[PDB]
RNA sequence: CGCCUCCUAAAAGGUAACGGAGGCGCCCAAAGGUCCCCUCAGGCGGGACGGAAAUCCGCCGGAGAGCGCAAGGGUAGAAGG
RNA sequence: GGCGACACACGUGCUACAAUGCCCACUACAAAGCGAUGCCACCCGGCAACGGGGAGCUAAUCGCAAAAAGGUGGGCCCAGUUCGGAUUGGGGUCUGCAACCCGACCCCAUGAAGCCGGAAUCGCUAGUAAUCGCGGAUCAGCCAUGCCGCGGUGAAUACG
């Protein structure tokens, strides 16, 4: 396994200040990532140019992992959706791979983002999970303006093993996630 | 994303490539160019990151812009429309601020023209 | 340009001075 | 498009409309009516209309007098029609020789 | 506008009305057709009724209208649109 | 992981405006940034860039004290 | 006017009326054989563009989903994917 | 207070849509008029509008004054742009008892429509048309892009 700044920072100073702040019995009981989700909602390939080879490259660039494709389970009048259609990626990073995201995500991506005025403290799934969605991919320090054909944004789901919101703001915080209030 | 939030066009010179950020005008343009001591001839293709975070360091941290200076914007309008005076009111229905005459023209705030 | 007030031309037309059209 | 103007007169947006009703008659000979100009005003014998439209062939200035409004609003549309189908047949008059 | 160098203006006899209000401790409304006059930190709570031209109208005066002129808040013209 | 159709992660630093230097991982060897955490206003205190305004209107004008009482 | 499904049909089968309701006259080269793997609808909470409903995460959820087409029977300990 | 309204419609015009052009700078050549709580050189402050100083002149003397297109040099490189300058935020200057309705000017920011205009329709036959600036009357200031004049450079075309 890596040394990765982010994992140790975990294991060094975020584990204990934990145990403290809730006072755990076990150290199994003290809140893990378990993994992030990352999702492309996409559709804008669904008929037209379903080349979102360029979306997975650019994906498999952020992460490191090539993203597995999702199609439709019904078919959608509205929205134009023939059933089993091509319409959005998803890449589950755990382990190594999840921290190096996230080191980048906090240290790099975020304070990339346009306006950026802190993540929303009201996004917790309500069992200690969070969720936040992007705009755009420049935002990530290795897609250069050159390598875009078009603005693309995504959904991020970080899972965690707290059982309750409170524990996970606390973990997600400690980490170094910026909340605006 | 360079300067600041926005890719300034490259191909460009500085002085002209600034005026794409909103907040700098031709004004602030020359002034920023001296206040970091690069010159204006420069195309944008052609500076040190040396020279670019000079220009970036200093444009971010001496002049509201972007998304910032929009806020503002909308911050004063909405608070001029909330008070309630007169200019607040020309705000209030799409229409013009500053006395000009609405019996014919004022297309510009009004919007291209709307049957009857 | 006789329309912006922010060139000489416009000045001259304007019949005015300032920063960009000084006496 | 078309413009009414009423001197020294206050007319309500029926009497505009039935104006515009009335000059609908001159569609008729099918082309193009522009900025037909109507002018109503009240002589001390009876009300005047006048008109002036610009056709692709020319145009057309009548005015109609009549102690009634309506009927004045009429006699000048007749005049307008008499003039509008001179202006659309004149031009065949003379085919042979 | 009326220049930093001159004075802030108020026509004077609205003024001495809102200080003889401060000090008997306020406050009524007060009738007045200066449309002209500028709002002042000290008339910051009172309610006003200015003219504007047929009635004289209530604005409650409140610390973010400050510089503010007395008309800007009694309106001249009566418009609830087109047809 | 499946073989031959990720791009391999390496060592990498990403070089902020700040100066900074960031010893993480990419599929890229060397970044340069315009910004990171360690600068960025919402993160540095509470840097208040460029409008340190305290407001500043509106009873806040103070040209002036000069009308009579 | 032949054929299928339900009811009438009186808890075996069968059972009429110009009695009550619907379907067929195809289809699938996989929509067939086998091995292996997987499990639904729906509700709530969470998530850029994104909405009642596209894709993603969480908890609940035995089958109300699916099963090419009518209906019925059957069926996730699969006949579904 | 209104005459300055604003779902709309028409007439007159201004400024453009750009390279025969746009910006910065350096440098030339007019005429007619106007000017005593009037025009204001020159000096100083301010990016500037302007402020403070302050000489001349009842004016073929003194001033408004710079004419502009032009010329020389430099940038722009065909992009809704170094085109266009509308709209809007903020900050000032001036006149005036007073600029909410409703003045003009300056400066920072904003940077719209507009890629040459359907039906239709205007002017002008020579120093004319087109383009360019300067004055005046009214007037505290000014919505003058209007009006009356003045010169600069200066065409095309008329079978009939
Ligand atoms: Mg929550
Ligand atoms: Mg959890
Ligand atoms: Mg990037
Ligand atoms: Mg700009
Ligand atoms: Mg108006
Ligand atoms: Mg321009
Ligand atoms: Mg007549
Ligand atoms: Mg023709
Ligand atoms: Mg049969
Ligand atoms: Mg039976
Ligand atoms: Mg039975
Ligand atoms: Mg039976
Ligand atoms: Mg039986
Ligand atoms: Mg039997
Ligand atoms: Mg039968
Ligand atoms: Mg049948
Ligand atoms: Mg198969
Ligand atoms: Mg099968
Ligand atoms: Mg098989
Ligand atoms: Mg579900
Ligand atoms: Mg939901
Ligand atoms: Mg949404
Ligand atoms: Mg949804
Ligand atoms: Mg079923
Ligand atoms: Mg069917
Ligand atoms: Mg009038
Ligand atoms: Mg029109
Ligand atoms: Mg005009
Ligand atoms: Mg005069
Ligand atoms: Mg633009
Ligand atoms: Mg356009
Ligand atoms: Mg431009
Ligand atoms: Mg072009
Ligand atoms: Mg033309
Ligand atoms: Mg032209
Ligand atoms: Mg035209
Ligand atoms: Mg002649
Ligand atoms: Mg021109
Ligand atoms: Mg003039
Ligand atoms: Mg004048
Ligand atoms: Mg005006
Ligand atoms: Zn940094």
């Amino acid at each position: 396994p890596l040394d990765v700044a982010l994992k140790r920072k975990y294991y060094e100073e975020v584990r204990p200040e934990l145990i403290r702040r809730f006072g755990y019995q076990n150290v199994w009981e003290v809140p893990r990532l378990e993994k992030v989700v990352i999702n492309q909602g996409l559709g804008e390939a669904k008929e037209d140019a379903r080349i979102l080879e360029k979306a997975a490259q650019e994906l498999a660039l952020i992460t490191g992992q090539k993203p597995a494709v999702t199609r439709a389970k019904k078919s959608i009048s509205n929205f134009k959706l023939r059933k089993g259609m091509p319409i959005g990626l998803r890449v589950t990073l755990r382990r190594d791979r999840m921290w190096i995201f996230l080191e980048k995500l906090l240290n790099v991506a975020l304070p990339r983002i346009r306006d950026f005025r802190g993540l929303n403290p009201n996004s917790f799934d309500g069992r200690g999970n969070y969720n936040l969605g992007l705009r755009e991919q420049l935002i990530f320090p290795e897609i250069t303006y050159d390598m875009v054909d078009a603005l693309r944004g995504m959904d991020i789901a970080v899972v965690t093993t707290a059982e309750t919101d409170e524990e996970a703001r606390a973990l997600l915080e400690l980490l170094g996630f910026p909340f605006r209030k | 994303a360079r300067i600041a939030g926005v890719e300034i066009p490259r191909n460009k010179r500085v002085d002209v490539a600034l005026t794409y950020i909103y907040g700098i005008g031709k004004a602030r343009a020359k002034e920023a160019l001296e206040k970091t001591g690069i010159n204006p001839a420069t195309r944008v293709k052609d500076l040190t990151e040396a020279e670019v975070v000079r220009l970036r360091e200093y444009v971010e941290n001496t002049w509201k812009l972007e998304g910032e200076l929009r806020a503002e914007v909308a911050a004063n309008i909405k608070r001029l429309m909330d008070i309630g005076c007169y200019r607040g009111l020309r705000h209030r229905r799409g229409l013009p601020v500053r006395g000009q005459r609405t019996r014919t023209n004022a297309r510009t705030r009004k919007g291209p023209r709307k049957t009857v | 340009g006789k329309g912006d007030r922010r060139t000489r031309r416009g000045k001259i037309w304007r019949g005015t001075y300032g920063k960009y059209r000084p006496r | 498009t078309m413009n009414i103007t009423s001197k020294q007169m206050e007319i309500t947006p029926a009497i505009r409309q039935h104006v515009a009703d009335r000059l609908a008659k001159l569609e008729k000979w099918q082309t193009h009516l522009i900025n037909p100009h109507i002018i109503l005003s009240k002589e001390p014998q009876g009300f005047v209309a006048d008109a002036t439209i610009n056709t692709p062939n020319g145009v057309l200035v009548a005015s109609g007098k009549h102690e009634d409004m309506y009927t004045a609003i009429n006699e000048l549309i007749n005049k307008l029609e008499r003039q509008l189908n001179k202006l659309q047949h004149k031009g065949e008059a003379r085919r042979a020789a | 506008p009326r220049s930093l160098k001159k004075g802030v203006f108020v026509d004077d006899h609205l003024l001495e009305k809102v200080l003889e209000l401060n000090a008997k401790g306020e406050k009524r409304l007060i009738k007045t057709w200066s449309r002209r006059s500028t709002i002042v930190p000290e008339m910051v709570g009172h309610t006003i009724a200015v003219y504007n031209g047929k009635q004289h109208v209530p604005v409650y005066i409140t610390e973010n209208m400050v510089g503010h002129k007395l008309g800007e808040f009694a309106p001249t013209r009566t418009y609830r649109g087109h047809g | 992981m499946k073989e031959g159709i990720h791009p391999k992660l390496v060592p990498a630093r990403i070089i902020c405006g700040c100066g900074n230097v960031i010893e993480t991982y990419s599929t890229k060897p060397e970044i340069y940034v315009e910004v990171c955490s360690k600068c960025h206003p919402f993160y540095t205190g509470q840097q208040r860039f460029v409008d340190t305004e305290g407001r500043v209107e509106r009873f806040q004008r103070r040209y002036g004290d000069s009308y009579r009482k």
